[PDB]
RNA sequence: AAAUAUGUAAGAAGUCCUUGUUACUUAAUUGAACGUGGACAUUUGAAUGAAGAGCUUUUAGUGGGCCAUUUUUGGUAAGC
RNA sequence: GAGAACAGAAAUCUCCAGUAGAACAAAAGGGUAAAAGCCCCCUUGAUUUUGAUUUUCAGUGUGAAUACAAACCAUGAAAGU
RNA sequence: GGUUGCGGCCAUAUCUACCAGAAAGCACCGUUUCCCGUCCGAUCAACUGUAGUUAAGCUGGUAAGAGCCUGACCGAGUAGUGUAGUGGGUGACCAUACGCGAAACUCAGGUGCUGCAAUCU
């Protein structure tokens, strides 16, 4: 097309909500930081539950975020254990996706005896460049309108790059 | 959306609005004790766009701001220095320039000579004992955070190691740690001046050249050799307190071949 | 039972007068450190012009 | 039982104007203050370090005291059968100055350009003001607008 | 967003100019406050009135209130 | 509101809209959006000496504040607080 | 006239949906040695104006608009109101004479002015 108006990735989050404090939240952080190779960031708690174990202001599940190429790989190996094949509740009409798995052992990834057997949520999000005056401190703005990224353009370039096969209904 | 959602909406202020001004920070500036009367309270302005640095000394008045000197980082060619326009020690050398230049138009460049010599250490202006007063100019920086070590204070440190007064403490200068509680001049003689861009050069000698000859691509060709940016940011700073006077640029029009050109692009009502 | 009948008809029998403000006003309330200063600037006048 | 506290009912009187919430504009602190200017006492209730009894919104008094983000008003109060210098401190953001005085001042320095200068062209001229005097013998017309009658209307379809 | 009611001003203890003080303040021989010294000295600066202005001392009685237009508040209404 | 496995009227995570419709210990009112709200950092101006002023008021007391001066400090790069 | 820095007034300055911008400035962008901060060089940090275009930001036009502001032989001397009577009415309330006098609506116009400094083919 033209530079500068692509739909370029921006980063992926690698989500896991098991719901409990412990050894289990932390072989939750060991899983990413042997998947994602960063230091990991978990989640305080939200609001009321008794059926879910959690109560306000304890760390409860795990997510990082993670930038440049590492996030596109991550993303392509996702794929080829799911099939390259995305559904289309799955886009949103905002200019971002995600998808879930039900195992990381799936991956490619080696086992260990104490790990355990809970999949993972990536979500991922993109972005046109120019978009840090959204995000900067001096003199803001949101982008055009033209600019912004939908599920038309997260869709057929999906399509045409990472092989999307999209099940639209 | 509705119309009782815009009819009960306040804008703000018009350069908050737009996201320029702390109008928080320029509160506490302008408000001067009211003992002391009409006296102006000056402000050092510093902003750094991605290719040029600014330098402005401010008065306050209820019809607008008004300037008492400026002085901007393109103009460093008149004295000597052709890249790195927008460095570290761009900054201290635009916080020598102003400083020299506003008490030349006050007529305190010479009671206040400065720091001739410059060995990396701070220091505060004094008082000439039964003299004029150190001129005194407070900073401001915008919207753009503080940090340590940062671009920022190079303007300041430019500056009152140029002679006029700005209030300031050492923790924020580079090569002040947490742990020693004390500036390193090693580190500061080195920030001043391009010991750490040569330091860069060294290791893209030696690392992949290729990118080195990207980054500095303008500077080989220039012949700009890494062992003498400390000499050659030494050698414009005794020219700048030789002449560091505004003089105008020679423009090629009178601002109605402007006014011509671009009134038919302009595109109006 | 706090009736306001027939006061400000007492308050205007005699009067409700100004309090009569004068030339050099009391300095209690000033600057103190406005103060000092003005006490030596007068001191000084008060030479300076018994010496002339 | 009763209450007098130091900000009682000042619901409708302290609150800010409307669409004029935020910090306050900066012109509000440049403007400055000698000792003997007649300013008002317009209170906003956003700043609340220095803010007046409920009693001087609105009165008008003389500064007399400038200190450090603050200034010293007299205000003369009735109280009983008599009146009562009240001196008060305030900070700056409820003291407007007021532009009765100011309108006198430039009359005056206006009749000094007057008076001074017909008494040295020689005709003694006159400066007081004068009320709103009868009018003059005006012979009115009747060209195009003839004077054409009226009668007062019914109560038909009124009802 | 009214009407009645209220704050202030409508000059001489003022307007302006010249240039002294000071330990406060300004970067500064700037600014603040108070001054010296000359000019504005008549319409001394909106109307009406002034049967005089200001200031102090001391002390008697009182410290049980009702009525009416009007506004209104409890009560189910009052010569409540 | 748009979205993501178990995941739901609701576990976490991403983005759009968001003049305050939330929060500020408490009663009701007023105030606040690069804050007075929410996290983090350093703290003890909740200190010392006495005055002046405002509120109920006889312009008594008590409580409460408001603006200074003199020190001694904290914070901040700094203006100031 | 264009752009930038700092602004005064804080909607005639906003929201929307478009369209367009030569130079210059701004901006997006490149890189992670060092100061530097995060989970992540995304904000922040620093280096370099080099690898690249106005797609964004920004500015200016445009719209049967939403607002907002401004003026009314507009609403109407209407509503509410100060004042008087041995005026009416059993009362609610009224009509009078002397005065002050709106507002929402309705119509018509408008969609920023400007201070200081720098820069402009």
């Amino acid at each position: 097309q033209n530079p500068m108006r692509d739909l370029k990735i921006e980063k992926l989050v690698l989500n896991i909500s098991v719901g409990e404090s412990g050894d289990r939240l932390t072989r939750a952080s060991k899983v990413l930081e042997q998947l994602s190779g960063q230091t990991p960031v978990q989640s305080k708690a939200r609001y009321t539950v008794r059926t879910f174990g959690i109560r306000r202001n304890e760390k409860i599940a795990v997510h990082v975020t993670v930038r440049g190429p590492k996030a596109e790989e991550i993303l392509e190996r996702g794929l080829k254990v799911k099939e390259y094949q995305l559904r289309d509740r799955n886009f949103s009409a905002t200019g971002n996706f995600g998808f879930g798995i039900d195992e990381h052992i799936d991956l490619g990834i080696k086992y260990d005896p104490s790990i355990g057997i809970f999949g993972m949520d990536f979500y991922v999000v993109m972005n046109r460049p120019g978009a840090r005056v959204t995000r900067r401190k001096r003199c803001k703005g949101t982008v055009g309108n033209s600019h912004k990224t939908t599920k038309e353009d997260t869709v057929s370039w999906f399509k045409q790059k990472y092989d999307a096969d999209v099940l639209d209904k | 959306k509705s119309s009782a959602y815009s009819s009960r909406f306040q804008t703000p202020f018009r350069r908050r609005r737009e996201g320029k001004t702390d109008y928080y920070q320029r509160k506490r500036l302008v408000t001067q004790h009211k003992a002391k009367y009409n006296t102006p309270k000056y402000r050092l302005v510093v902003r750094f766009t991605n290719k040029d640095i600014i330098c402005q000394i401010i008065s306050s008045t209820i019809t607008g701001d008004v300037v008492l000197a400026a002085a901007y980082s393109h103009e460093l060619p008149r004295y000597g220095i052709t890249h790195g326009l927008t460095n570290w020690a761009a900054a201290y050398a635009t916080g020598l320039l102003i400083a020299r230049r506003t008490l030349q138009k006050l007529g305190l460049d010479e009671t206040y000579k400065g720091v001739e010599e410059v060995e990396g250490e701070y220091e505060l202006t004094e008082a000439v004992e039964d003299g004029p007063r150190p001129f005194k100019v407070f900073l401001d920086i915008g919207l753009q955070r503080t940090t340590t070590g940062a671009r920022v204070f190079g303007a300041l440190k430019g500056a009152s190691d140029g002679g006029l007064y700005v209030p300031h403490s050492e923790n924020r200068f580079p090569g002040w740690d947490f742990e020693t509680e004390e500036i390193d001049p090693e580190l500061l003689r080195s920030y001043i001046f391009g010991g750490h861009v040569s330091q860069y050069m060294e290791e893209l000698a030696d690392d992949d050249e290729e990118r080195f000859s990207e980054l500095f691509k303008g500077y080989l060709a220039d012949d700009i050799d890494a062992d003498s940016l400390e000499d050659i940011y030494t050698s414009a700073h005794e020219a700048i307190r030789a002449d560091p006077a505004f003089k105008p640029t020679e423009k090629k029009f009178t601002k109605e071949q402007y006014a011509a050109e671009s009134k038919k692009y302009r595109q109006t009502k | 039972n706090h009736t306001a009948h027939n006061q400000t008809r007492k308050a205007h029998r005699n009067g409700i007068k100004k309090p009569k403000t004068y030339k050099y006003p009391s300095l209690k309330g000033v600057d103190p450190k406005f103060r000092r200063n003005h006490k030596h600037a007068l001191h000084g006048t008060a030479k300076a012009l018994a010496a002339a | 039982g009763k209450s007098h506290g130091y900000r009682s009912r000042t619901r409708y009187m302290f609150q800010r104007d409307f669409r004029k919430h935020g910090a306050v504009h900066l012109s509000t602190y440049l403007k400055v203050y000698k000792v003997g200017d007649i300013v008002d006492i317009k209170a906003n209730g956003s700043i609340q370090k220095g803010m007046p009894h409920k009693f001087y919104q609105g009165k008008t008094g003389v500064v007399y005291n400038v200190t450090k983000s603050s200034v010293g008003v007299i205000i003369n109060k009735m109280v009983g059968n008599r009146y009562l210098e009240k001196r008060l401190n305030l900070r700056v953001e409820h003291i407007k100055h007021s532009k009765c005085r100011q309108e006198f001042l430039e009359r005056v320095k206006a009749n000094a350009a007057k008076r001074a200068e017909a008494k040295a062209q020689g005709v003694a001229v006159q400066l007081k003001r004068q009320p709103a005097q009868p009018r003059e013998s005006r012979i009115v017309s009747t060209e195009g607008n003839v004077p054409q009658t009226l009668a007062p209307v019914p109560y038909e379809t009124f009802i």
